């Protein structure tokens, strides 16, 4: 034989392998945790509203 | 002015430095470049504001009658007219400089300030229907019956998930 072996595969022995139910598969992901503003207020000030 | 909206507000509104006045207005109106050699439009763009004003007089319009009421076909009312004014007053603790003793050291006293614009943004001609939005949206904050509180806008804001630029100081 001048050829390779199955000693010579690596990467496909090393990912992680999860099972599949559908042709396509779908996941979620956290962005972000707020908005780039300012945080100080004042004494008796509503503070701004944010979103992730 | 294509649209306008007048709404009184409540003492604890007028209270707040940004309100001092008690009615509020909030328009929306279309503005146009013109070329300075000839009459021809270059850039055209729609603003959504709205002021503190105080009234300056009146005026006869149609009567629009609702359900329970029915109007003759030339009735007419009367309505206050509104304007903008340059400077409202303040209360604000003081002190005498020449009091006697200890009953009249302790005063208020009256201070004028600048007025500025509660709301004050621009759009562009092809997003009529984003603006006429905003001005719903803020029509709507007014009626809720306090101050206006929701300022953002999509298009304005920097990008999300870009971990190596929001890293930075923001506060």
């Amino acid at each position: 034989n001048l050829s390779f072996t199955d000693q010579h595969i690596k990467f496909w022995k090393k990912i992680p392998k999860q099972k599949a139910y559908s042709t396509v598969e779908q996941y979620g992901q956290l962005l972000d945790y707020g908005r780039s503003q300012g945080a100080f207020v004042g004494e008796g000030v509503l503070p701004d509203t944010n979103d992730s | 002015m294509l649209f306008k909206y007048i709404h009184d507000v409540n003492a604890k509104v007028e209270e707040g430095r940004r309100y001092l006045s008690d009615v509020v207005r909030v328009a929306l109106d279309k503005e146009e470049t013109t070329d300075p050699d000839t009459q021809e439009v270059t850039s055209t763009s729609y603003r959504v504001t709205a002021y503190p004003v105080v009234q300056v007089g009146e005026e006869e319009v149609p009567y629009i009658p609702v359900h329970p009421k029915t109007a003759e076909p030339g009735q007419k009312v009367t309505v206050p007219t509104y304007d903008v004014p340059e400077k409202l007053p303040v209360l604000v603790r003081g002190r005498n400089p020449e009091a006697t003793g200890d009953y009249d050291d302790h005063i208020w006293v009256t201070e004028e300030v600048e007025v500025r614009p509660l709301v004050d943004e621009v759009f562009k001609e092809d997003e009529f229907e984003k603006a006429r939005l905003y001005y719903e949206n803020v029509a709507a904050q007014l009626a809720e019956g306090d101050d206006i509180r929701h300022y953002y806008r999509k298009d304005l804001d920097r990008e999300a998930g870009h971990y190596s630029v929001s890293r930075y100081p923001s506060f």
